[PDB]
């Protein structure tokens, strides 16, 4: 099945914390509606083409 | 927000770059976006643990 | 001993760098070194399962 | 316990593969006698200091 509930039997303290956190951050990122992320990645992309300098005024 | 320094990586890995980019961006976003859905799912799913 | 191109990334995350460096290195080295302990351990670990 | 047998329940085809391949490569690198990695890391670290072109002849 697609939804095959698999398990990952591991024993490492540092390993657990890193494996769980990176697993969680990615899973949550793809679960929650990436509204902020979409707009952020898209604007950062569009900024590259404007970085040549084309606006009358820009500020950060 | 942070220091004035940046870490640079120069390596050629097709799989590695795809993987490291998604995991890299994932944590950067995880640090910038709050954790509501994280704790919400964590506990809702904790009900599956005993 | 690959293509002449390479991937270049620039980001500042402390835990992220420690992790990304060893994970990048992990695959790079696992790809350059043979897999003798891997095969030996893979089957020896499978014996813990049924 | 430091050796706590922790099971990570997950269901994802690329998620299982990617997390396992990296997990195994990492675990094996920290488990097996990676002498080549030790000497490799050292050799590259030393080479960078000598990169100031101080040899009589250099070849690859």
């Amino acid at each position: 099945s697609d939804d095959e509930l698999l398990y990952l039997p591991v024993r490492g303290r540092e390993t657990y914390e890193m494996l769980l956190e990176i697993k969680e951050s990615l899973e949550l990122m793809q679960y929650l509606p990436q509204h902020t992320i979409e707009t952020y990645r898209q604007q950062q992309q569009q900024q590259h083409q404007h970085l040549l300098q084309k606006q009358t005024s820009i500020q950060s | 927000g942070s220091d004035e320094d940046t870490y640079y990586l120069q390596v050629r890995g097709r799989k590695n770059f795809e993987i490291l980019m998604k995991l890299k961006e994932s944590l950067e976003l995880m640090e910038l976006v709050p954790q509501p859905l994280v704790d919400s799912y964590r506990q809702q799913q904790q009900l599956l643990q005993r």
